[PDB]
RNA sequence: AUCGAAUCGCCACCUACAAGACUGGAGCUUGCUCCCUCGAAGGCGCCAAGUAUAUUCAUGAUCACAAGACA
RNA sequence: UUAGGGAUAUGUGGCGUCAAAACUUAUGGGCUCAUUCUCGAUACGUAAAGGGUGUUGGUGGAUAUCCACCGGCCCCGAAAAUGGAUGACGCUUAAGCCCAAUUAGUGAUUGCCCAUUAUUCCUUUGGUAAGGGCGGAAACAAAGGAGAAAGUGUAGCCCUUCCGAUGU
RNA sequence: GCCAGAACCAGCCCUACUGCAUUAUCCUGUCGGGGGUCAAAAUCCGGCGGGCAAGAAGUGCAAGAAGGGUCUUGGU
């Protein structure tokens, strides 16, 4: 279900000069454009973002409208939303992108060696426990050719 | 018809019916990521438009 | 998208003459995009009031004003343009912005729209930042409400410039051209 | 166009792979008539080979009646001296559609007509088409995020069946068949798509470890 | 300073121990490492070495070489001059292994060695969907 | 059988389907709280059939259509 | 505003396809829905009086509701003889109208596309053209080379420099 | 006296790296009078106490003696 903008609700910016980084409304000007803060970061300093630039998350501070720029720093550290951000799996898409958007050609050969080996293992796996059900292609046709040939 | 390319004498397996045509990259075209390239010495035939070109990774910068 | 007119404080003067020993010295408050509109308003405004040309003229100051903190204020743009028929209609028209400069800048951006008025056929007085208890009109006065919370329905989400696409593949992530 | 004997013994002679071409198949339901037309008309021109799909479900803003009336407009236009000369009424959705991209094509050129011919433009998804790869999109032009909700809509299939186009319960019948087919073969390899990915969940701690703190620093656990 | 054997104008990233990709010629995409560079300001000379991708000590380029962040710290001999590539021999196929064997030996003891000398045997090639303009190397 | 060619991403995991005023599931204070599958990846492929002291590669000599092309 | 050619940058006009450019830009604001010559849309450039409880702003009165006025877009007013034209397709989270930006409350410059224009680099040609050199300095065989004319005009005496160049 | 590649000079054309001034209708501090709320923080107005909002401002001027072009000139 969609999360409405109030103050307190933590966005994340889409496409600005910022990209994937998350901060709290602490105002609401108009229809389309709210305050933004989040004391953790440093560019992310009280600035004006339009909503068509926010992706609004599924937490929120009890802060009130208007804040007073030291009672949102204990709003959000009472409640730890942005630890609970951290864990998520979204946010965990944004900071592998920092690493592929900072991988040298030696850590992109690194990623390749380790998907190769799960894709290694994972087929692997696949083969001995097709032999017991009969389940991929090659074992449907052969469980329903030996039982009559 | 097999005209001559390089290293006609010094390797008789890439004889062949190929041709190619080269250029250099020398300024972008547009804010869309399209390039502005000029072929040696001549034009690209306009029988190309609309077909592969290789552009490649050398002269290399980094 | 940090706006487009400046809030400028013009300063001038007619002339030290022989008629007049030490003339009058006159502040202006202009919205101009640039200090060279927002001379020539000043001296549009006195040659319309006081008689004073900008060839017998001095301007003894031209300075842009610093805004605020950025806070979402009421903003009562009393706010004037001239149509050809019922010239010179003159508008309150409050707005909600968080400075100054930005609500002239809207008036200017929905004077144009609701009315069709240009910027040298408007004329701009007393922006002034007004509580939310003296706001009259309830499209503005619905942003005072201190529980809001609305949601973003019916968006426009759009890739980020260096990953834009034109064929994705229709339940993926993917982009097989482009 | 089968193949002729001289391109089919050429194909013995040289024991020829079946090949097919890069095509780039476009599912066009819930698209922007004019939106889709024009980014095809210049993919078609820059080279790519494109079949299109589901023509009957594209959309053209405002009321049926009102799209349906600038067709029958469209319909008064024909040469009045010999009419087998003249403009030429096509009432398909596949072929309203070839028109509405040739339209956009440098079209009385051979660059043009080489670009016209490498659209191929069906409706509903054929049975050669279903199963040679997954369906692109256009998601610049898809009716979600080009028109205004509150607006009307009109569906071409709709639109097309009552100026013409004596097809439509036809392809209403190919696509039912089809839909409840392809959710036959879904729910089926429903044990094969939950057997690869409890294996690749299985796959990890019976892999080296100093390879999946390099699989997690990349967000690929 | 510039008719010095010793004036280069090479790059700063194309240092010796510098893994490189080789972009063109006969062994394009593989990974060789960079050894030195000819005096006179020469080209650059790379070993693979042969016995991971096949690259034996032969001259390049900086033009067509994409330097890496990843060096192996070589400390090896440096007794290939400008002459034995002028107009395979013994003596070139003895300068091979005294300078292979010299590079197994270093990129064993480097920390993470094990991890260079697998990267060397790889192949770097162009996918159809990455964008070689929006990486680091 | 002329025929040398241009093309350079494979899949019996995509290749089913709707939806965008929603589309993980529920609560009731209906905009917030709560649950795990955490709601922003179709898988592979990119030179040991798989991350481990394993064994060919030159002389095709410094770019040239990749001199290869059954993945 | 125009010698024969390049490179860069502009102007008028543009940037959904035709068709170069916003691979349909913004992390800008409003307004608009129109059902048989089919809303609208690049000046010059070839429909009015009047009307609307369509929508969106204003002004002045009165007791959350009425009253008089004024503006924007849209509709009505609005009927012709080949089939027909915002240039075509189309567009309606505009690709329309009015404002405004230039990669966006981030930290200051100039988004980019097109000329017989501009700047600059070559070559030609003509000047109310402007300067220099022209007393062979020495020296030099074959088995470093040739030229050097006191000149309107040449295959121009040789160099250097500057400006102009279309036309019945 | 043919075709390519790199190198290095010079010239010319690009783009990186920024200083000097200016803030005040402004910043901050508390006592008021005002607001709304479950209570109160804010918007707002006013006293005199301090001030530097300091890659701080999209405000005035900028002189910061390069990395890339040159099948955009000549040369070795
Ligand atoms: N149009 C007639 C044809 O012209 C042909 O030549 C055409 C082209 O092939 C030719 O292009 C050549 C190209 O072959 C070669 N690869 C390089 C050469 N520099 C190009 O020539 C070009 O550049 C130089 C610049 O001074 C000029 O000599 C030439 O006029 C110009 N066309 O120039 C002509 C383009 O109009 C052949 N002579 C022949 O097929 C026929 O005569
Ligand atoms: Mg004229
Ligand atoms: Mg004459």
């Amino acid at each position: 279900k969609s999360h409405y903008i109030c103050a307190g609700r933590l966005v994340r910016i889409l496409r600005g000069p910022r990209q994937d980084r998350v901060g709290v409304i602490v105002d609401i000007v108009d229809a389309n454009r709210v305050l933004v803060e989040n004391p953790e970061d440093a560019k992310m300093w009280r600035h004006v973002q339009n909503l068509k630039n926010v992706e609004p998350l599924k937490y929120c501070v009890s802060v009130s409208r208007n804040c007073s720029a030291k009672a949102l720093k204990d709003a959000l550290a009472s409640s730890k939303a942005l630890e609970k951000y951290a864990k998520t799996r979204t946010a965990a898409r944004v900071e592998a992108k920092k690493a592929c958007a900072a991988s040298t050609d030696f850590e992109r050969y690194q990623l390749r060696v380790a998907r190769r080996s799960r894709a290694h293992w994972a087929r692997k796996v696949f083969d001995e426990k097709d032999a017991k059900t009969p389940v991929s292609w090659h074992k449907v046709a052969l469980k329903k050719m030996q039982k009559k040939a | 018809k097999v005209k001559r390319c390089v290293r006609w004498s010094k390797a008789p397996a890439r004889r062949s019916t190929t041709r190619a045509l080269w250029g250099r990259v020398t300024r972008p075209h547009g804010n869309a990521g399209m390039m502005r390239v000029k072929f040696n010495g001549a034009s690209v035939p306009a029988s190309a438009i609309g077909r592969r070109i290789r552009v490649y990774l050398y002269p290399s910068q980094i | 998208v940090k706006p487009h007119l400046r809030h400028y404080q013009v300063v001038g003067r007619e002339s030290p003459s022989e008629k007049n020993p030490e003339p009058t010295v006159y502040k202006f408050e202009v919205f101009a995009p640039n200090f060279v509109v927002a001379k020539s308003r000043f001296w549009r405004m006195m040659r319309v009031k006081n008689k004073v040309k900008a060839t017998h003229g001095d301007v003894l100051s031209c300075k842009v004003v610093k805004d605020a903190k950025l806070v979402a204020r009421n903003y009562l743009v009393d706010i004037a343009y001239y149509s050809q028929r019922c010239g010179y209609t003159r508008m309150v028209k409050e707005f909600r912005d968080v400075s100054k400069t930005g609500a002239v800048s809207q008036a200017y951006h929905d004077l144009a729209s609701r009315h069709r008025a240009r910027y040298h056929n408007i004329e701009v007085l007393n922006v002034k930042s007004i509580p939310d208890h003296e706001v009259k009109h309830l499209s503005i006065a619905q942003y005072h409400a201190p529980n809001l919370s609305f949601p973003l329905l019916q968006r426009r989400i759009k890739a980020a410039r260096k990953d834009r696409a034109i064929f994705v593949k229709k339940n993926t992530k993917r982009a097989v051209v482009a | 166009a089968f193949p002729s004997r001289k391109d089919a013994s050429r194909a013995q002679r040289k024991s020829a792979k079946k090949h097919r071409p890069e095509i780039i198949v476009i599912d066009l339901k819930d698209h922007v008539l004019g939106r889709a037309a024009a980014v095809v008309a210049k993919q078609l021109l820059l080279g790519k080979k494109i079949t299109v799909v589901r023509c009957e479900q594209l959309n053209i803003a405002g009321t049926e009646i009102r799209n349906k009336i600038k067709y029958l407009q469209y319909l008064r236009k024909r040469k009045l001296t010999n009419p087998t000369k003249g403009p030429f009424h096509h009432r398909a959705p596949s072929d309203v559609f070839v028109r509405t991209v040739r339209s956009m094509l440098p079209r009385y050129t051979k660059r043009g007509m080489k670009a016209l011919n490498s659209l191929v433009a069906y409706e509903g998804i054929p049975p050669n088409v279903v199963r040679t790869g997954g369906r692109v999109v256009i998601p610049r032009a898809q009716r979600h995020v080009c028109y205004r909700s509150e607006r009307p809509y009109t569906v071409l299939g709709n639109m097309c069946k009552h100026v013409g186009w004596k097809y439509s319960d036809v392809v209403a019948n190919l696509e039912k068949a089809r839909v409840e087919k392809a959710s036959r073969h879904h729910e089926k390899q429903a044990k094969l798509r939950e057997a690869w990915k409890a294996a690749r969940k299985e796959a990890l701690a019976k892999m080296p470890k100093h390879n999946v703190e390099v699989l997690k620093k990349f967000g690929y656990a | 300073s510039r008719k010095s054997p010793e004036y280069t104008t090479l790059r700063k990233s194309c240092a010796p121990g510098v893994i490189a990709i080789i972009l063109a010629g006969r062994f394009r995409g593989r990974r060789a490492v960079i050894l030195k560079q000819l005096p006179h300001n020469g080209p650059l000379v790379v070993s693979g070495p042969m016995k991971y991708n096949g690259v034996p000590i032969r001259r390049i380029d900086s033009r067509y070489v994409i330097a890496t962040s990843t060096k192996v710290d070589i400390s090896s001999v440096d007794t290939a001059p400008i002459t034995p590539e002028v107009f395979v021999s013994d003596a070139r196929a003895q300068l091979q292994k005294k300078i292979d064997a010299a590079l197994i030996a270093a990129i064993k003891k480097d920390a993470q060695g094990k991890e260079k000398a697998g990267y060397l045997r790889s192949v770097f090639t162009v996918k159809p969907g990455d964008a070689p303009h929006r990486w680091n190397w």
